[PDB]
């Protein structure tokens, strides 16, 4: 900012950044459909997992 | 010595009344504040982008979403697809 001798704008855009300082936030939105599609996994995961380990021994 | 102080004081005076007094200028016959202060000084936003860029655009990105929270008609899809690549495996 000391570069510019004739500063007149760097106090606004700095001004400016400092408005969006909170610049926005991210999303782990995702609660309710994340557990759904883990449920429909581990489902199918435990359900092959005791059957190939009945299979194995039978 | 007097050579350098006469050509100092004409160096000094002569566009003296150029920046300390703003009688604008003798000389030159086009006027010189609308040059640098009132044409020029939106230079550089009419050199650079004006009211997108010089202004920044502090923008708000554009919220992307998850699989828009419908399992069902797609994972029995997804599931039935996997058997059919199993059948090729």
């Amino acid at each position: 900012r000391s570069v510019l001798k004739n500063t007149s704008v760097i106090d606004k855009i700095e001004s400016y950044v400092k408005q969006y300082k909170p610049v926005k936030i991210d999303a782990s939105k995702q609660l309710q459909v994340i557990e759904s599609f883990e449920k429909h996994a581990m489902t199918n995961a435990k359900e092959t997992e005791s059957l190939v380990s009945k299979e194995l021994k039978d | 010595q007097d050579l350098y102080l006469r050509e100092l004081k004409d160096t000094k005076l002569a566009p003296s009344t150029l920046q300390d007094a703003e009688g604008n200028v003798k000389p030159w016959n086009p006027p010189q504040k609308p040059n640098l202060p009132e044409l020029e000084l939106q230079g550089p936003e009419a050199l650079k982008a004006y009211t997108e860029q010089n202004v920044e655009t502090a923008h708000v990105a554009k919220e992307s979403e998850e699989g828009e929270s419908e399992p069902i008609e797609e994972d029995w899809l997804v599931l039935d697809d996997a058997e059919e690549t199993k059948e090729s495996h």
